[PDB]
């Protein structure tokens, strides 16, 4: 049973706590689908939120402390000394659009029957591995590298090691979620995360509106900027 | 009446009916009593939650209520009675009329009627459109129905405390004199 | 335990009295989990109050005699020295003059210990069960054996293993001494605090305990800028 | 009884016929066929009118001209109610003439609905079979044959949905007109319509 698998997985994550479902979301029949499909969805959501949260945490350290590439790019418009909330606000509107669009294309590839079936896998709600990003073996142009393990460093890893890696993924993702939203919360409700008091600056604006402020409308292309 | 649900440890496993209104109640009368209790409980739960949200300071509805006539959700104010006085008569009539249509649908559409041998409080449309309480077993569903009854009885006392604080000022403690 | 075993332990703690439950709180069924569960909870409450009270008695004696640590409490160019916490006043005033982070982290460390004790999986992993389920009434499990990710140097009880290889008779005698010492130490610490708040309440200690103005049963003082703290402290009480 | 063998029965009135006044019980079966045919015609006309009236209320109109002097926006300017009056006369006559052709061709089918045919099943090609008359065989309902993809049970469920939506639109369009006539009679309609 999917709930029995999630039971065991929770024990692996933390045997002291074990399963902690005060809301019974695994039991709730979301979309009318069965418990297996609902648990698949919930595990995929957990792993994805965690993944993006850890990426966001490292991005917070990179941007707010100052870590930029060199050359012509969206980097050249963000003011120097700008905090992590303002770097996203300062990159161009097209940069925001194309970042979100590339992320959307990656997720479309993730949930597409095409790539998942080419890899001999199924959707996470229909008897598949929750949180598995397929190789780009069904993309039309043969794609050089895959998203997960692009250099294939884990081609020969034990199934036990991979299971333990997924267990580490879930916990680290949850913790990174907590830390990243700690960074967010300290800027809008001061004195909410005691340790971050004085470190994270305050920000006025809506975080959860992606395109506000719309940002500069500069044209950074140089060699062949006919579209301006 | 002893086999009608709603009893709990708060009464001591026994029915709370000191005046003996259950003695003079038949099966139909008892079904009517339970149906009225369920309806009043649900109404009071919604009323208390709405009044607490509006008066407490929660983020109320953005935008206008009436573009023409210039009535705004913010402009209506946080006092519940003043808000229901300042909302347009068209809006009041509309709320009441939709509630009336739903009441008449609950009465007629549920063909096995709660008075004529049916389940009291079985308004068919207005329950669980997303199917949350679909896979619950009968035991937990009975537990949750008892939860509905208890919570709503408390809610009825709460809303009457609210209107008592508004009408008879300084009546209930933990309700500022205005409302 | 049971009432018979509780009576036997009372006899071993003071053979002259034996069982002394004028309120019959052992028969008072609270939590609705049986007399065994109730007696287990009461025994744990006695043992834990005793442990905290003897610890706080020694802490009160040490802090009230100007024996602050040499190192600092806060860090920075303007950090509250432990000497400044001493100079804040009497020991209760020292606690109230602590930084808010110091107070929060002290009480949350204690809370972590408490939930660690209350969890049944860690208790079972260390042996014995919850004190309301037949386990030893007062017994802190092993922070090592619980399986925390990083290897901790020492457990909370007996970090250096000095009571290790103790005779079982010595263990029972030691638990009896723990309960009795805690019983007296609760009166000791509450007598210190009562002399601090109400002068002359404990006649023996006269002028030997510093005064104190704020409520002692109030971990956060006016300096603690947290939600609702100032509103709570607005209205005082005897 | 023919009233016991139709799709219009819906759970909204229980699993039972909604004849409060016994109108269907006080008539013969032929009148029941006429009733079903007229009910479905009324429902369909009503939903056409309801969506059209909403479109007029929103001031939505085509880009162009309804005549050589009037603009679609111009004739829609006053509102949905006066829009029909402001329409040019020849256009009204043309709409009425094409509706006349439709309701004559559909009537002139010999299986009919009163005399041994399915009530509400308008013949999909009204103008076919007419001698010395030619039509381009654009079948009146499902000109592009959506319902062919459905199974029998699917289209039965959708016939039930048709009856429900037609009755709801019967209420709705008259709600629009009555709200325009008596202000505040239907409070959901703003002064725009
Ligand atoms: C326009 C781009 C785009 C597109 C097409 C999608 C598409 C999707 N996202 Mg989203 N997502 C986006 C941008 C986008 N995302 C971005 C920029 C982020 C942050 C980097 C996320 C973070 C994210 C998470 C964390 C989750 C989704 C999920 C989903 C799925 C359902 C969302 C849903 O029902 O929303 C409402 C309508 C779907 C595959 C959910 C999913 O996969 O559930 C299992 C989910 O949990 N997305
Ligand atoms: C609309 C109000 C309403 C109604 C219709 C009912 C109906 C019922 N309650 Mg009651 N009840 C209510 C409000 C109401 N309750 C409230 C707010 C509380 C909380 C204090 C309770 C607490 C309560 C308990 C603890 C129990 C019941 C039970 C019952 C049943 C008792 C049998 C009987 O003859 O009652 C008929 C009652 C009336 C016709 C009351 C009419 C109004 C009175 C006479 C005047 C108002 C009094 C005033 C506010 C003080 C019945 C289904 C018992 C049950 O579940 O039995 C199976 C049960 O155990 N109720
Ligand atoms: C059942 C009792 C009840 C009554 C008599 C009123 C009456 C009123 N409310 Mg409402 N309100 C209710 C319940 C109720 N409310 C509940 C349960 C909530 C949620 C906390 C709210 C939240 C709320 C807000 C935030 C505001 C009002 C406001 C108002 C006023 C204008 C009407 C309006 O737009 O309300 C809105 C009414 C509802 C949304 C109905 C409640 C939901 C019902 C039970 C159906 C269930 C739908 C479900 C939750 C949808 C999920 C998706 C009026 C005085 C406005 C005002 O003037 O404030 C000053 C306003 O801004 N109400
Ligand atoms: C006037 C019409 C009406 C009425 C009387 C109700 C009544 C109810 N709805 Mg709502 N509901 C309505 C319209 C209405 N709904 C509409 C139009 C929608 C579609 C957006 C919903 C979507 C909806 C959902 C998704 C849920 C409800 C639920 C509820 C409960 C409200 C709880 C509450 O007050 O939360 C105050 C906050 C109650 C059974 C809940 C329910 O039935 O739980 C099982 C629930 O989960 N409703
Ligand atoms: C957030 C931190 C935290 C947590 C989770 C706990 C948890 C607990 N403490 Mg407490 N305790 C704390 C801080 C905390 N303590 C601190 C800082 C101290 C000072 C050293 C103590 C000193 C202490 C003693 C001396 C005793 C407890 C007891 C208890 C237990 C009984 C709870 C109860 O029923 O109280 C009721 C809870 C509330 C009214 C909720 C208030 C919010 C429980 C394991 C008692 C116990 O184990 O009894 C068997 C007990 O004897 N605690
Ligand atoms: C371009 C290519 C052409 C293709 C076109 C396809 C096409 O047109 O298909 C035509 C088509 C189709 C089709 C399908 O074949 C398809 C495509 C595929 C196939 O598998 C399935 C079918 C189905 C066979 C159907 C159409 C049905 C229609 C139009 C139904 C319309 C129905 C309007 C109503 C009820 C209006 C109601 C108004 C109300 C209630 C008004 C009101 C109010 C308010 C004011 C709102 C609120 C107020 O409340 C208060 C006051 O509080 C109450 C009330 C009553 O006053
Ligand atoms: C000393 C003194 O005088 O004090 C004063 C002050 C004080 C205490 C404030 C007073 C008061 C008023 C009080 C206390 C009022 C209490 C009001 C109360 C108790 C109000 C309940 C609302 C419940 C709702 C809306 C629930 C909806 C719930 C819903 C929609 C569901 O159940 C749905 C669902 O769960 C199911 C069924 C299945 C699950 O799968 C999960 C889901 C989500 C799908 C008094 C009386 O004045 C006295
Ligand atoms: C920014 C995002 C991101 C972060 C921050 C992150 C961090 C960690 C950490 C560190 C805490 C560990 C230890 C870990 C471990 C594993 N990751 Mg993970 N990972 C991210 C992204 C992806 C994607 C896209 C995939 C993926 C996978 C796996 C598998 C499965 C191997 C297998 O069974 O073949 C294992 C063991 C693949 C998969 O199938 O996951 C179900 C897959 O497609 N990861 N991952
Ligand atoms: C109850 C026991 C206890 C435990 C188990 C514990 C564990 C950890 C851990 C590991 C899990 C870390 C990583 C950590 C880190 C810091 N602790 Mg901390 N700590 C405890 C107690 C106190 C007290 C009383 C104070 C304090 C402080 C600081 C400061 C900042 C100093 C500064 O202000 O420069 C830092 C960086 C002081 C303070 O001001 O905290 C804001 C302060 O007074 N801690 N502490
Ligand atoms: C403030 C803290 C504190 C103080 C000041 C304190 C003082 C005394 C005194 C002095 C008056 C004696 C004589 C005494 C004796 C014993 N204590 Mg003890 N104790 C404290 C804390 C704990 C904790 C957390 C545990 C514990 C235990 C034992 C055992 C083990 C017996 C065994 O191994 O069966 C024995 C013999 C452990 C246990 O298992 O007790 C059932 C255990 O978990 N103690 N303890
Ligand atoms: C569904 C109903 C319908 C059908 C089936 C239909 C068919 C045809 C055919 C093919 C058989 C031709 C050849 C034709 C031609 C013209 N139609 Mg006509 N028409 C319909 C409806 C309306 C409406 C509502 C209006 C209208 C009009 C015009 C004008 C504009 C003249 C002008 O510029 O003044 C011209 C020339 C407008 C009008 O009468 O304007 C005075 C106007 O409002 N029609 N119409």
């Amino acid at each position: 049973s999917a709930k029995a698998d999630l039971e065991a997985f929770a024990k692996e994550c933390n045997p002291v706590v074990g399963y902690w479902d005060p809301l019974g979301l695994a039991d709730l029949p979301l979309w009318g689908q069965d418990q297996d499909a609902v648990i698949g969805w919930l595990r995929h959501s957990e792993i994805k939120h965690g993944r993006i949260a850890m990426a966001g945490f490292v991005g917070y350290i990179a941007h707010a402390n100052g870590f930029r590439f060199g050359g012509i790019g969206p980097q050249n418009v963000v003011p120097e000394g700008a905090s992590a909330p303002e770097v996203w606000d300062s990159i161009p509107f097209l940069a925001k659009l194309q970042i979100i669009g590339a992320i959307g294309v990656l997720e479309h590839i993730s949930e597409d029957k095409n790539f998942l079936a080419a890899d001999g896998m199924k959707h996470y709600m229909r008897g598949g591995k929750p949180g598995y990003f397929p190789t780009f073996s069904a993309n039309v142009h043969p794609m050089p590298l895959n998203l997960f393990d692009p250099f294939k460093w884990s081609k020969n890893a034990s199934p036990e090691k991979k299971a333990k890696g997924l267990v580490t993924e879930t916990n680290n993702g949850r913790l990174a979620m907590l830390g990243l939203f700690g960074f967010l919360s300290e800027s809008k409700i001061p004195g909410s995360v005691p340790a971050l008091s004085g470190i994270i600056p305050s920000y006025d604006g809506d975080y959860m509106q992606p395109f506000l402020p719309t940002g500069p409308d500069t044209s950074l292309w140089t060699i062949g900027n006919l579209w301006a | 009446v002893s086999d009608m649900e709603g009893t709990g440890p708060e009464t001591g496993g026994k029915v709370f009916d000191p005046m003996g209104l259950s003695k003079i109640a038949s099966a139909e009368t008892l079904a009517w009593y339970r149906a009225a209790e369920l309806k009043h409980s649900r109404v009071a739960m919604a009323a208390v939650t709405g009044w607490a949200w509006v008066s407490s300071g929660g983020p109320l509805f953005p935008g206008y209520l009436s573009v023409e006539q210039g009535v705004t959700f913010e402009s209506l104010g946080r006092d519940g009675y003043a808000a229901w006085a300042a909302v347009p008569e068209a809006g009041k009539f509309q709320i009441l009329g939709v509630i009336g249509i739903l009441e008449i649908l609950s009465e007629s559409a549920v063909k096995p009627h709660y008075m004529a041998g049916g389940t009291p409080g079985k308004v068919p449309l207005l329950w669980d459109p997303l199917g949350f309480t679909a896979k619950l077993s009968p035991e937990t569903l009975a537990r949750k129905r008892l939860a509905e009854l208890k919570n709503g009885r408390l809610a009825m006392i709460g809303v009457m405390s609210l209107v008592s604080a508004h009408f008879i000022p300084n009546s209930v403690p933990l309700l500022p004199g205005s409302v | 335990e049971s009432k018979a075993e509780l009576e036997s332990l009372a006899g071993k703690l003071n053979p002259v009295i034996g069982y002394w439950d004028p309120l019959n709180l052992a028969d008072y069924d609270q939590w609705s989990q049986g007399q065994e569960a109730a007696i287990g909870f009461l025994r744990h409450a006695e043992i834990k109050h005793g442990r905290v009270a003897m610890a706080a008695f020694v802490g009160y004696i040490v802090q009230s005699n100007g024996i602050c640590w040499p190192w600092a409490l806060t860090g920075g160019p303007n950090g509250v020295m432990h000497s400044d916490i001493l100079a804040a006043g009497g020991p209760a005033d020292q606690w109230d003059a602590l930084p808010t982070a110091s107070k929060l982290q002290i009480l949350l460390f204690v809370g972590g210990l408490e939930l660690w004790s209350e969890n049944s999986y860690v208790l079972g992993l260390s042996g014995e069960k919850h004190y309301m389920r037949g386990g030893k009434p007062g017994f802190f499990p092993s922070i090592k054996k619980g399986g925390i990710p990083h290897p901790v140097p020492f457990d909370l009880f007996d970090p250096f293993g000095l009571s290790k290889n103790a005779s079982p008779e010595k263990k029972a005698k030691g638990l009896l001494a723990e309960i009795n010492n805690g019983r007296l130490a609760m009166l000791g610490i509450m007598a210190f605090v009562s002399e601090s708040k109400v002068p002359g309440s404990v006649p023996a200690l006269a002028g030997k305990i510093a005064p104190y103005s704020g409520e002692v049963m109030a971990p956060f003082a006016a300096s603690d800028n947290l939600p609702f703290v100032a509103d709570m402290l607005k209205s005082p009480l005897f | 009884a023919l009233v016991d063998s139709m799709e219009g029965v819906g759970e909204e009135t229980g699993g039972q016929i909604w004849d409060p006044l016994g109108i269907s019980e006080a008539v013969s079966d032929e009148a029941v066929m006429w009733f079903r045919a007229s009910e479905l015609k009324h429902g369909r006309v009503a939903m056409l009118a309801s969506v059209g009236y909403l479109v007029g209320a929103a001031k939505i109109s085509f880009p162009g001209e309804l005549a050589k002097g009037v603009t679609f926006a111009s004739v829609a300017a006053n509102g949905p109610y006066q829009a029909w009056d402001a329409v040019p006369q020849a256009g009204k006559l043309q709409i009425l003439s094409i509706i006349l052709a439709l309701e004559w061709a559909t009537e002139a089918k010999k299986p009919h609905y009163m005399r041994g045919g399915v009530p509400g099943k308008i013949e999909q090609l009204p103008f076919d079979g007419i001698q010395g008359l030619w039509a381009p065989k654009i079948k009146f309902w499902d000109p592009l044959n959506f319902t062919g993809a459905l199974s029998a049970e699917q289209k039965a469920r959708k016939r039930k949905a048709e009856l429900k939506n037609g009755r709801l639109a019967m209420i709705g369009i008259i709600s629009f007109i009555t709200g325009h006539n008596l202000p505040g009679s239907v409070p959901a309609l703003d002064s725009s319509f």
